[PDB]
DNA sequence: CACGTATGCTATAATGTGGCAGTCTGACGCGG
DNA sequence: TCCGCGTCAGACTCGTAGGATTATAGCATACGTGA
């Protein structure tokens, strides 16, 4: 009844040959000129060496099989730039690669947002500091006591600290059993309560009613300037391009719309009612 | 009420207006359900009139 | 439930034939679990964990 | 009435169309701005159609020809 | 986008691209530096759409100016953020995966399409096993699974010329190549050469497979996925919590591990890697979109973070909490609150104390717009400023608004309609809803700090709906019964009690007043008591022939108080309504009485001044509880040393050799049970009465004041049964087992249990709390069941103008009648003119409504049977008519079209059920004279002169001088009658004894006493005495019987004399009595039996508990039709039947009917006794055997009212058994609903052939425009479905998947390409539609018209 | 050029895996 | 057909409180976009 991908996959990895040294050396000698088979027997045969690793890999972000997967990755490049020239054994420099492409595919799948290596070997050193701190002071490392002992800035340990924070799951419940998941509890920000987008909806309204209220030439130069009615917010000097083509009588009129408007919001009842807000 | 977004703002602005007028629309909880299973690859159309 | 063994029985349940299965479930602190119990024709049947 | 709303279903019957001929004639006063036949006394739309329902001056056949007729006066005054 | 109807069908490679706007190539999510979506990644903004509203990634656009104006950089189309929740994108997977809903979902489509086991399917995806596709060479075939090693030897052999693979390529190619035509046409070639009866399912099963996928349109390959949709980033969000973390979907992770694995496979792909790892990643593949659509199907799942499995796609749709039950069948909802209930018994029954400060924020809109129109408010936002800071004009416009507006109070839970009312609002300060008492009887709110929901219809539409269908005053009678549930206890049911309720003399007895008023005066003044016994005058008002009034004045002999109560009556209503004592139950009447006579209007008002009154001088009086209230027995320590010194005599008893622990044990019970009965009896004698009152001179007995006892008499409060324990006797208690202590608690709570009677009733307690919360939820489960089976159902006609009719007797079981006839059809049309005796002068016609005047007409005629219209029967195709439902029992008038019938139906049965969550019958004693009547029986006469009865169904009935039956009588098996078949006798006459414990095994015949097959520890056991040896022999059953005895039945079989066989008198059967488990014999073989005489003593254990724990299970398994271990035989078609073959014991009863000639043979088991002799004329559906009927067999050979009859009086059976009222017509409508689909013989103009299922109008439809043009006529039979079954029968797929089972619903939906046009309720609340019922049915039916043109 | 992000390469021999589920329960089908 | 793992179900609102863990080497050569 063997359903299991693993467990097929094993039985399949033991029905291999398992190859001596002498046997090492033919194959490689063969396979560097470009055998198909050769490639092929040296890899099916070393691939318990990858799964003796991956065993000793898992727990910690892949499972078992997805590890003995890109472990198998590290054993193709093994096999493509093996030296059978050198005495020194296949199995040694083997390990060096497969533990290489298992350590940065599990450095990029595991954390949830792309982290890049140069930021995760600081943290390396961080933490392994950390350890050695914990051991002596009996309490846990500070941010500012990691950064002394490496003398590096109190800042930088901190942003590296903060890209240590693991991801929640909002799917998630928390309520005890499953009363609520953190889906439910956390609202749409970027969302306006209909509340909110209704107060604008009455402000823009009020300003169509404010325009046919003031001077025709009071309402042409305040709005086309903060793009209320034209289609540009533009600035004093650039309200020229339409027909005032003024520096001095742009501003002088910017400045009479508005003040005959904060008195039309005194009188109507806002002003300082409207000022808290 | 619930989902509909544009329905809730749409009836607000009524009910100030004193319209007391609902003008109901689709519930995005709808829009979602027909996402989802159009993830799990099942082609689930609204047939027009 | 405190380790050690216990005597147990389906009174009926299976079987509308209403035979009593008789078991023995021995339950270590830690460990996997030994069960031993009888079946409908009478043969005795061991379940490890 | 203002307690109960027996007496109008008495006029029509259905439960059901009392409300649609109810809802149809407070839409009438709450945005045409209709007259109401009853004097108001402070009522809601609401309250008021079911008067007007109560009496028997509000009704589905009633409101519908009064809707032709207001719609031919306009059709007349276009053409 | 108003659309009519929704379709499922299976999504094809290239329809998902369709939908995609890009390919996701790369696990990346965002920047973690820039949090900004990755380049091709889950949240890429060039393929999903901006993050920002009209704002490229790289930032080159802004502003509501640029418009779909994709930015040439980045990639990225300026438009709204909403775009993200809708744009979908795709995968492209180097291998094929397939589809688990359609592998692993049973019973499975790849497997039923391909006739191959899934076992081999599965051998073959996880690239175990090869599987040959084609081989021209006969050599291997199709479908041949073949190993590693299987493989190898045809390769070199044949090779080449034969095509065999693995993995879901293999399965797509073997689904590619399939001919869904030429597979269609072989196995209808196979059905016509020989057709197996249970293999002829499975064959027109994958035949109606093959057609429905070739007219869906799907084609199997896309069964296997190529290409994989993926969900739009909004429906799977990653959002920064404020701590500076994020959260995100699990789909995230789902989707991380498909491109990893994915994008892996195409890199060993490239690289030609070895494909022993080749393979491994495909598995991997699979594994990883296995998991994204279903998690824990595929065996299992994948745990993510803390354990818990990933919550895939398909658990966001499936469960209970998935999307429809959760967010679509049910929403949280604006401009709702809650608080804590509180009493306010100043209100009128329409209204309710709303806090102002909960009031002020639900009508924020409304006060803002009333503001603006007042011009008191310049702005929105300055009316919002105004409210904050809680101006004092504002309160005036916030009364302005909430006056005549309407406000929905709910609590939970829900049974039932009246769970939400409307009422109109009273401000009030503080921060507690005060609700009206008379409705609390609805909610079941009781104010030990009940919560209620608040919630305010919006429109001019809903707010008429709130007043006119939901308002309290509007919903006063019951939608389940007739009976009426507003009504007033406690204090004010108290208050009217004292005052109505009339002492002795008192001040001014016989005094002379005129009218009520000079009694009012009187009684303030301080001259007389309310309860003097005076004469005065009233003038009560009764209604004549017309719609005018009487007025009558006449002297009455009341009391001060009545006369008082009669100022607040409104005249119509007779004075002797007031006249007795009144309490709880006299006022329900009274009020229901004012409603029928006067309107609502009255009753209204009337109820208002009730309730004042009933405060008010439930104050005036002040009644309470004390210690010496509970008043105890004197001779009760008499009667417990009695009865203790009693028991101890048969305790010494038990040593000596008289008694088992069982016997013993009954003993003891009954000589307890006895004692309670006794000192219960002597308590409630000294305390109802025992009033030494000295009359005026002399003593006299009358009615006790004792506290206690009014409360218990009006009904106020306890019943008889808690003042049991309170200053009686506490009672035998009862083990969690179930059997019962034999020493019990004489002691009560007002004298103190002891550690141990504390301790034992304990027992009791919890597991009714326990029951409460465990139970409610197989009740409610109930509920729901119904409900979606019995949504469809509306008002859709008003007369269908069919004659049909269940025929409805008179509930008379247990002498008392249960249920009178008269209200069992009150309210319903009467079919068939049914006039008086003399059939001469029509009295009443056809359709007409029975009103309570035509029902009082009925009963001085004495109708007994009446063929009424009824729901089951009517013809109305998509709904039910007016006429055939009746009146709506909650509206007091016929039903009017469009109410939604079937929710009603099912929230009505459904609701006493979560609600509700003595053995003494030996001697039938007679109550009134009469005439022996025995119909069904059969009895032998025994050496004592008696009629020993031995038919297994008696029916023993009273008949009168005129000739009705007025009172039944079960008799049991094993009976003495004292008097046989139509003989005379009196009141309180015994007229049979038999024993409860034990049903006897009574022989007919005279003779020597056999026994067959009785061997010693094989089949029975031996148990001996001392000095002589009596033994004894107990049948020990199949259940400790030993494998050598398995096949022997032992019986005890007559022998005569010479030791031949005694035949039963007339028949060729020898006598030989079967005998069952532990059937405890005394007398030991080749004893002398007379006729008549006990063999055998079967022990009759009744530990049963009469509650709703165990009648509920017994009311599902009708609903769901569940057969028997052990169903009754029938007889199929008319005909005279004689015996052919036996095996053995067994019967083979051969029907041979008269007109047609093909026979009907039977098998039947030895052992089952037949009630039917040989040659008789019997009709379809005469009853052969005994033992419970089946429904399906009763629908099938007697039909519809026989089935519909039979639920109807099961169910009922239970639920009356605990006081519950539900009417007959709601299990009616769930029957129909249960009788909705129809199995079909032979072809018509359509296509029906052999045995398709299909609802029972459309195939009547058919049948319909068949008789009028001709065509192949079609034999039908109607199939019961039992309610689960019958609700995922509907053919709308949104019903069904919205109620359970939502992945198997879809998959075979998607297959068959079903359409759903939307008709029933659940549908349409799912689109958020108009419902097709009530205010919606107008509307809904202008838009069916709407579909014939424009 | 440069900062951030990625791919790269190292040689004693080493070459078949392994943490729980705690038996819920009546119900109703689908292979041998 | 029958013993048997398999698969699907198990009232309604309110509350409380926030939330976790592990470790992946040192170094240089490299590819990608903005100034
Ligand atoms: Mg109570
Ligand atoms: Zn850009």
């Amino acid at each position: 009844r063997v359903l299991d991908a693993t467990q097929l996959y094993l039985g399949e990895i033991g029905y291999s040959p398992l190859l001596t040294a002498e046997e090492e050396v033919y194959f490689a000698r063969r396979a560097l000129r470009g055998d198909v088979a050769s490639r092929r027997r040296m890899i099916e045969s070393n691939l318990r060496l990858v799964v003796k690793i991956a065993r000793r890999y898992g727990n910690r972000g892949l499972a078992l099989l997805d590890l003995i997967e890109e472990g198998n990755l590290g054993l193709i490049r093994a096999v493509e730039k093996f030296d059978p020239e050198r005495g020194f054994r296949f199995s040694t420099y083997a390990t060096w690669w497969i533990r290489q492409t298992i350590e940065r595919a599990i450095m990029n799948q595991t954390r949830t947002i792309r982290l890049p290596i140069h930021i995760v070997k600081e943290l390396n050193v961080y933490l392994r500091t950390a350890r050695e701190l914990s051991h002596k002071l009996d309490h846990e490392p500070s941010a500012e006591e990691i950064a002394e002992q490496l003398d590096k800035p109190v800042d930088d340990v901190s942003r590296m600290l903060r890209l240590n924070e693991r991801i929640t799951s909002v799917d998630t419940p928390l309520g005890g059993d499953s009363e609520k998941a953190l889906l439910d509890i956390l609202a749409d920000e970027k969302e306006n309560g209909p509340e909110d987008t209704t107060q604008d909806d009455d402000m823009k309204q009020s300003i169509v009613k404010w325009l046919f209220e003031l001077n025709a030439k009071q309402r042409e130069v305040l709005a086309r300037r903060f793009g209320l009615l034209g289609y540009e917010a533009a600035t004093l000097e650039d309200v020229g391009r339409e027909i005032g083509l003024t520096r001095e009588r742009v501003r002088q009129i910017q400045v009479e719309g508005l003040r005959r408007l904060r008195e039309i919001l005194q009188t109507q009842g806002l002003n300082i009612e409207a000022l808290f807000l | 009420k619930s989902d509909d977004v544009n329905g809730r703002t749409k009836m607000y602005k009524n009910i100030v207006d004193g319209n007391h007028q609902m003008e109901p629309g689709m519930p995005e909880s709808f829009n979602v359900l027909l996402k989802e299973i159009r993830s799990l690859g099942i082609n689930i159309e609204l047939e027009d009139e | 439930r405190s380790p050690g063994v216990f005597f147990d029985s389906d009174k009926g349940k299976t079987h509308s034939s209403g035979k009593v299965l008789y078991n023995a479930r021995i339950i270590p602190y830690r460990g996997s679990w030994l069960d031993f119990e009888f079946d409908p024709k009478d043969n005795l049947f061991v379940r490890i964990d | 009435a203002r307690v109960t709303v027996q007496d109008a279903v008495e006029k029509i019957g259905n439960r059901f169309d009392l409300v649609l001929v109810a809802a149809r004639r407070a839409r009438q006063m709450q945005v045409g701005g209709k007259d109401p036949l009853v004097p108001e006394e402070n009522d809601k739309t609401t309250v008021i159609a079911l008067r007007e329902i109560e009496e028997g001056l509000i009704n589905n056949q009633i409101l519908d020809v009064r809707e032709r007729q207001e719609q031919q006066e306009q059709e007349a005054a276009e053409l | 986008e108003e659309f009519d109807a929704i379709k499922i069908a299976l999504a094809s490679p290239d329809m998902i691209r369709s939908w995609s706007f890009g390919e996701v190539k790369k696990p990346e999510t965002i920047n973690y530096r820039t949090f900004k979506p990755e380049r091709d990644g889950l949240f890429c903004a060039r393929i999903f759409g901006p993050v920002k509203d009209y704002e490229c990634l790289c930032g080159k656009y802004k502003r509501l100016k640029h418009r779909g104006v994709i930015c040439e950089k980045c990639g990225v189309e300026v438009t709204q953020t909403k775009v993200r929740r809708e744009r979908m994108g795709h995968i492209e997977l180097a291998s094929p995966t397939a589809h688990i809903w359609f592998l692993k979902s049973l019973p499975s489509r790849i497997g039923l399409l391909l006739d191959m086991p899934l076992r081999d399917i599965e051998r073959v995806l996880y690239f175990e096993s090869y599987v040959v596709i084609e081989g021209g060479m006969t050599n291997l075939e199709r479908q041949q699974i073949l190993t590693e090693e299987q493989y190898l030897d045809a390769l070199e052999e044949f090779g080449d010329e034969f095509d065999a693979k693995m993995g879901a390529e293999a399965i797509q190619a073997l689904l590619k190549s399939m001919d869904l035509e030429q597979e269609c046409e072989q196995l209808r070639e196979e059905l016509n050469e020989t057709n197996s009866e249970t293999k002829r399912k499975k064959l027109t099963k994958r035949i109606k497979l093959l057609e429905a996928f070739v007219q869906s349109g799907n084609k199997p390959e896309w069964m296997i996925l190529t290409v994989l949709p993926v969900l739009p980033p909004d429906l799977r969000p990653l959002v920064p919590l404020d701590g500076g973390r994020f959260a995100t979907s699990d789909l995230n992770d789902l989707y991380r591990r498909v491109i990893n694995r994915n994008n892996r496979l195409k890199r060993l792909l490239d690289l030609a890697a070895p494909d022993i790892i080749v393979r491994n990643e495909k598995r991997m593949l699979q594994e990883a979109v296995d998991a994204l659509l279903d998690n824990g199907r595929r065996g299992r799942a994948i745990t993510g973070s803390n354990k818990r499995p990933l919550k895939s796609l398909a658990d966001m749709i499936k469960g209970k909490q998935g999307r429809f039950r959760q967010n679509l069948l049910g929403k949280r909802v604006d401009y709702s609150g809650r608080s804590v209930i509180t009493v306010g018994p100043y209100l009128r029954l329409h209204q309710c104390g709303l806090p102002k400060k909960m009031a002020l924020e639900l009508f924020k809109p409304f006060i803002y717009g009333k503001l603006e129109l007042r011009g008191l408010a310049t702005t929105i936002k300055a009316a919002k400023k105004m409210v904050e800071r809680e101006e004092a004009v504002v309160w005036d416009i916030l009364d302005e608004v909430i006056r005549e507006h309407p406000v929905l109070l709910n609590r939970a839970p829900t049974l039932h309609r009246l769970g939400i009312q409307a009422f109109e609002p009273v401000l009030i300060e503080g921060k507690a809803i005060q609700l009206h008492p008379l409705v609390c009887a609805a909610y079941n709110a009781d104010f030990d700090g009940d919560q209620m929901a608040v919630h305010v219809p919006l429109t001019l539409e809903a707010q008429l709906e709130a007043r006119a269908l939901m308002m309290s005053t509007n919903n006063i009678l019951s939608p389940a019964n007739g009976e009426p549930i507003i009504v007033p206890s406690q204090d004010v049911v108290l208050g009217l009690y004292y005052m109505t309720r009339d002492c002795v003399n008192a001040k001014g007895e016989g005094m002379v007043l005129t009218g009520p008023k000079e009694a009012e005066r009187l009684y303030r003044s301080g001259l007389a008591s309310l309860h003097a016994r005076v004469k005065v005058r009233i003038t009560e008002y009764e209604k004549d022939a017309n719609g005018e009034l009487v007025a009558k004045t006449s002297l009455k002999d009341t009391t001060v108080g009545r006369a008082i109560l009669w100022m607040i009556v409104p005249k119509g209503l007779p004075y002797s309504i007031v006249n007795q004592a009144l309490g709880k139950k006299a006022i329900s009447k009274m009020l229901n009485t004012c409603y029928r006579i006067l309107g609502l209007k009255p009753t209204v008002i009337f109820a208002d001044q009730i309730m004042y009154t009933g405060f008010a001088y439930a104050a005036r009086s002040g009644a309470s509880v004390g210690i010496d209230d509970m008043v105890i027995p004197e001779k009760k320590h008499e009667i417990i040393s009695e009865a203790e010194a009693e028991v101890a005599e048969i305790q010494e008893q038990f040593q000596s050799g008289l008694v088992t622990a069982g016997e013993r044990y009954n003993k003891v019970i009954d000589i307890w049970a006895a004692a309670n009965d006794r000192v219960s009896k002597a308590m409630m004698d000294n305390l109802q009465t025992e009033t030494v009152i000295n009359r005026d001179g002399q003593e006299e007995k009358q009615v006790s004041f004792n506290s206690i006892y009014m409360m218990a008499d009006s009904g106020a409060r306890g019943s008889a049964a808690q003042i049991r324990q309170l200053a009686g006797m506490r009672g035998l208690m009862a083990k969690p087992d179930g059997s019962i202590i034999e020493t019990p608690i004489t002691a009560n709570f007002r004298e103190g249990l002891n550690v141990l009677q504390y301790f034992i009733s304990t027992h009791g307690a919890r597991k009714g709390l326990a029951d409460t919360a465990l139970k409610t939820a197989n009740s409610g489960y109930l509920t729901r069941r119904l409900v979606d089976v019995a949504q469809d159902l509306v008002v859709t006609e008003d007369d269908c103008g069919t004659h049909e009719g269940i025929m409805m007797t008179p509930v008379i079981e247990g002498g008392d009648v249960k249920e009178p006839l008269r209200d069992r059809v009150l309210g319903r049309v009467t079919a068939e003119d049914v006039l008086k005796p003399g059939t001469a002068d029509i009295l009443v016609p056809r359709n007409t409504l029975l009103h309570e005047q035509w029902c009082d007409l009925l009963e001085e005629n004495s109708v007994d049977a009446v063929k009424v219209r009824s729901v089951v029967s009517c013809d109305t195709d998509f709904g039910v008519c007016a006429h055939c439902y009746g009146r709506d029992l909650a509206r007091g008038h016929i039903i009017n079209k469009g109410e939604a019938i079937g929710v009603i139906a099912a929230q009505s049965i459904g609701e006493p059920g979560t609600q509700l969550t003595a053995a003494a019958e030996s001697s039938i004693q007679v109550k009134n004279k009469g005439s022996i009547k025995l119909s069904n029986v059969k009895s032998v006469v025994n050496s004592s002169g008696k009629l020993v009865i031995t038919s297994r169904n008696t029916e023993l009935k009273l008949i009168d001088e005129f000739g009705r039956t007025k009172e039944s009588y079960k008799v049991p098996y094993g009976a003495v009658l004292a008097k046989g078949d139509g003989e005379q006798v009196a009141g309180g006459e015994t007229v049979a004894n038999w024993d409860p414990h034990t049903m006897p095994v009574i022989t007919e015949v005279s003779g020597f006493v056999r026994f067959t097959d009785m061997i010693d520890g094989q089949t029975i056991t031996r148990q001996t005495d001392e000095l002589t040896g009596l033994s004894s022999l107990v049948v020990l059953d199949s259940a400790e019987r030993t494998a050598g005895g398995k096949d022997l039945r032992p019986a005890l079989k007559i022998v005569d004399a010479q030791g031949n066989d005694v035949l039963i008198p007339g028949t060729d059967m020898p006598a030989q009595y079967f005998l069952p488990g532990k059937a405890i014999v005394q007398l030991e073989d080749g004893v002398q039996i007379s006729s008549g005489d006990t063999l055998a003593r079967i022990p009759q254990e009744s530990g049963g508990t009469k509650d709703i724990t165990g009648g509920l299970p017994r009311v599902a398994d009708l609903f769901e039709a569940r057969r028997p271990k052990e169903p009754a035989i029938l007889a199929e078609i008319s005909g005279i039947v004689s015996f052919g073959k036996e095996t053995k014991g067994k019967r083979r009863l051969v029907i041979t009917p008269v007109d047609g000639s093909d026979p009907y043979e039977e098998m039947i088991p030895k052992w089952r006794q037949l009630n039917v002799f040989e040659g008789e004329r019997v009709e379809r559906g005469d009853v052969i055997s005994d033992g419970p009927e089946a429904p399906h067999d009763i629908l099938r050979l007697r039909g519809v009212h026989a089935v519909t009859r039979y639920i109807v009086n099961e169910v009922q059976d239970v639920y009356r058994l605990q006081g519950v009222k539900i009417n007959d017509k709601h299990i009616e409508v769930i029957v129909r609903q249960m009788l909705r689909k129809a199995t079909i013989v032979n072809a018509g103009s359509s296509d029906f052939l052999e045995g398709e299922q299909v609802e029972y109008s459309r195939v009547k439809i058919a049948n319909r425009e068949l008789e009028a043009n001709g065509k192949v006529g079609a034999t039908y039979s109607r199939d019961l479905l039992g309610i689960t079954k019958a609700s995922l029968a509907t053919e709308s797929f949104i019903s069904a998947a919205s109620f359970q089972e939502t992945t198997r619903v879809l998959t075979e939906a998607a297959v068959a390409g079903k359409r759903d046009e939307l008709r029933g309720l659940k549908e349409n609340v799912i689109v958020g539609r108009l419902i097709p019922a009530g205010t919606g049915y107008a509307y809904h039916q202008d838009r069916m018209r709407r579909r014939a043109a424009g």
